[PDB]
């Protein structure tokens, strides 16, 4: 039947970085042709592959993501890109068959007064590994001996983004939609279309 | 901690099949990439077997392609591998081994499992013929003994001296497959000129599959 | 298929040098390869991933590099529990193919030593059976490079002897060597002298022990 990618886009609400969601999109007929006609996405960037060859073959499982970064932390969100969400936040594999799409949405998601309801995790040992979610809210210390949050060198794990409407093009919430390719050689169950 | 626990030994017939889980615990099994790899021995380990637990999806080599089948089960979480016609080339111990990435991604082998002995023969007893320490050849202080075993399949055997008594020049050579079709082991020790006659020397073969036990005096 | 190629495949060093292991590809792979090691008798170990990349538990000393055709694993201080085979893997893009290389050894440098010479003859409770077998021991010797060969009446023999020789020993850093020459009951009674020729590289000479029926 029809592949189910419009629940992946056309959603109520989208979870943070911190806490992104996955899906397991298989067995399904795709048409890869609601992402090139419409022109909403600010940037379809996309890696391993073209936008050409998704159309022709058959991958085994595809597996999509949902998050919403700080406007201008959708280049961290790259294969082989730095920064404050892409160590401790989402670690994307230097071979990244995929797409990154990444959509504007300063009037669905965003308040005049504030919408303070998206955090992110800015204090971790280490740094995280590819398609890793790590999803706590222990204390942060640089050495061990788990602290209280009353301390006078520990601090929270996360930070609220703080989204606005009165501001720049860089400070908006955009949500990332990252396809994620799985070419095993399985028996094909998404292929294209006819 | 992870931990694969894999099974035991398995012996199997030249044109049978051979079906080895591999147990997976310590972490969640739900988004890791599988692995399975098989070294000679002697010889290196080549082949993918990559094994996605998440419904079906699987992936051989080359030199496997309609011989090996894998599948997974969410409910136990154990990944088995059925390995079909199996030639005399096959002799060699089977690993399971995980990944350092999550699903969609992969990269080198992280955690390993503990391995599985896998051969293709018939099975047999041991037989124990006791070597001579010639007093000729005792230059240097010293002499020699043995306790040359012969044709037996199985090799889950240890050998001893005085029910390990003496643990001075215990070399144990490993066993060669003989044209035969067997397996054959070796187990000298060096004492004294002096103490030739006094101590004894007996040693103790404990080939279990077997069930033989031959103690001979050299 | 991408080969991998490793070059010394045997590497005698000493408890505290630096170690040179090399991984050569055939074409121009990237920087995704993968050292393990795979201690005798136990499971590999991962020990570099990425070429670049330390491993988690992986001590200080080792630090990998390479990039393109040109990989490197180098070893700061050599330590007793560091020396076993190292292998290193190549991972295919598209159809998930993954290939390793032969393994290179790594043993421990000692001086080096006379093997001592023993030969067994057979004893008769075998000959009531047939096929006799006459077994030749080659114990402490620190190069694994001998060349033994019987002597049937001052000749040579292949084909009937299959030789065994055993791993490192922790104690003297030695190796120790048995051949075993499988013959017939009608065959042995042919000869009379049977000799066991030991070509060592510690040795002036070949030794070559020798006993009367």
């Amino acid at each position: 039947n029809l592949c189910p990618f419009g629940e992946v886009f056309n959603a109520t609400k989208f979870p943070s970085v911190y806490a992104w969601e996955r899906k397991k999109i298989s067995n399904c007929v795709a048409d890869y042709s609601v992402l090139y006609n419409s022109t909403f996405f600010s940037t379809f960037k996309c890696y391993g592959v073209s936008a050409t060859k998704l159309n022709d073959l058959c991958f085994s499982n595809v597996y999509a993501d949902s998050f919403v970064v700080k406007g201008d932390d959708v280049r961290q969100i790259a294969p082989g890109q730095t920064g404050v969400i892409a160590d401790y936040n989402y670690k994307l594999p230097d071979d990244f068959m995929g797409c990154v799409l990444a959509w504007n949405t300063r009037n669905i998601d965003a308040t005049s007064t504030g919408n303070y309801n998206y955090k992110y995790r800015y204090l971790r040992h280490g740094k995280l590994r590819p398609f890793e979610r790590d999803i706590s809210n222990v204390p942060f210390s640089p050495d061990g001996k788990p602290c209280t949050p009353p301390a006078l060198n520990c601090y929270w794990p996360l930070n609220d983004y703080g989204f606005y409407t009165t501001t720049g093009i860089g400070y908006q919430p955009y949500r990332v939609v990252v396809l994620s390719f799985e070419l095993l050689n399985a028996p094909a169950t998404v292929c294209g279309p006819k | 901690q992870v931990q694969l626990v894999q099974s035991g030994a398995e012996v199997k017939k030249p044109g049978a099949s051979v079906k080895v889980s591999c147990k997976t615990s310590g972490y969640t099994f739900t988004d890791h990439y599988m692995y399975w790899v098989r070294q000679a021995p002697g010889q290196g380990l080549e082949w993918m077997g990559v094994i996605n637990p998440d419904a079906g999806s699987v992936t051989y080599a080359q030199k496997f392609q309609g011989r090996v089948t894998m599948t997974s089960d969410t409910s136990t979480s154990t990944v088995y591998m059925e390995l079909s016609s199996l030639r005399s080339e096959d002799t060699a111990v089977y690993y399971c081994a995980r990944d350092l990435f999550f699903i969609p991604a992969a990269n080198s082998f992280d955690y390993w499992g503990q391995g599985t002995l896998v051969t293709v023969s018939s099975t047999k007893g041991p037989s124990v013929f006791p070597l001579a320490p010639s007093s000729k050849s005792t230059s240097g202080g010293t002499a020699a003994l043995g306790c040359l075993v012969k044709d037996y399949f199985p090799e889950p055997v240890t050998v001893s001296w005085n029910s390990g008594a003496l643990t001075s020049g215990v070399h144990t050579f490993p066993a060669v497959l003989q044209s035969s079709g067997l397996y054959s082991l070796s187990s000298v020790v060096t004492v004294p000129s002096s103490s030739l006659g006094t101590q004894t020397y007996i040693c103790n073969v404990n080939h279990k599959p077997s069930n033989t036990k031959v103690d001979k005096k050299v | 298929e991408i080969v991998l190629t490793q070059s010394p495949a045997t590497l005698s060093l000493s408890p505290g040098e630096r170690a040179t292991l090399s991984c050569r590809a055939s074409q121009s792979v990237s920087s995704y390869l993968a050292w393990y090691q795979q201690k005798p008798g136990q499971a590999p170990r991962l020990l570099i991933y990425d070429a670049t990349n330390r491993a988690t538990g992986i001590p200080a000393r080792f630090s990998g590099s390479g990039s393109g055709t040109d990989f490197t694993l180098t070893i700061s201080s050599l330590e007793p529990e560091d020396f076993a085979v190292y292998y290193c893997q190549h991972r295919s893009n598209w159809p998930r193919m993954f290939t390793f290389g032969q393994g290179t050894k790594l043993e421990i440098k000692r001086t080096v030593a006379a093997p001592s010479v023993f030969i067994f003859p057979p004893s008769d409770e075998q000959l009531k059976s047939g096929t006799a077998s006459v077994v030749c021991l080659l114990n402490n010797f620190y190069p694994r490079e001998a060349k033994v060969q019987w002597k049937v009446d001052n000749a040579l023999q292949s084909g009937n002897s299959q030789e065994s020789v055993t791993e490192q020993d922790s104690k003297d850093s030695t190796y120790s060597l048995s051949s075993t020459l499988t013959l017939s009951k009608a065959d042995y009674e042919k000869h009379k002298v049977y000799a066991c020729e030991v070509t060592h590289q510690g040795l002036s000479s070949p030794v070559t022990k020798s006993f009367n029926r």
